[PDB]
């Protein structure tokens, strides 16, 4: 019981990165773009707090 | 009884993932490298608003 509570932790922690995708590569690809876009976003979003301090 | 029913409910949500495809393995390391940069602004910022306070 306590080996297989530990293996559960890798295997959940792998299986984690699986949830937020829906069964549905079209849609994947749809949302993957907008998943690009608020990446360069928040890249961009950091820039005016640096910004507002530094100035 | 209930432990490796949670196990054997990961390994069949896992293969249900694997029966997409190799492209959809690709999507998926992918969302997971974004999500992990995503991840890393979002710390930074929650760590800079927490200093700023």
């Amino acid at each position: 019981l306590a080996r297989l509570k530990q293996q559960t932790i890798p295997l959940k922690k792998k299986l984690e990165s699986y949830l937020d995708l829906m069964p549905n590569p079209s849609l994947a690809q749809v949302k993957i773009e907008e998943a690009k876009r608020e990446l360069d976003s928040i890249e961009a979003e950091l820039t005016r707090r640096v910004d507002m301090m530094e100035l | 009884h209930l432990q490796e029913q949670d196990m054997e409910n990961s390994r069949q949500v896992l293969n249900s993932y694997e029966v997409l495809g190799e492209e959809f393995d690709r999507l998926v390391k992918e969302y997971t490298v974004l999500k992990q940069a995503t991840e890393n602004k979002r710390w930074a910022l929650q760590e800079f608003s927490k200093v700023y306070r």
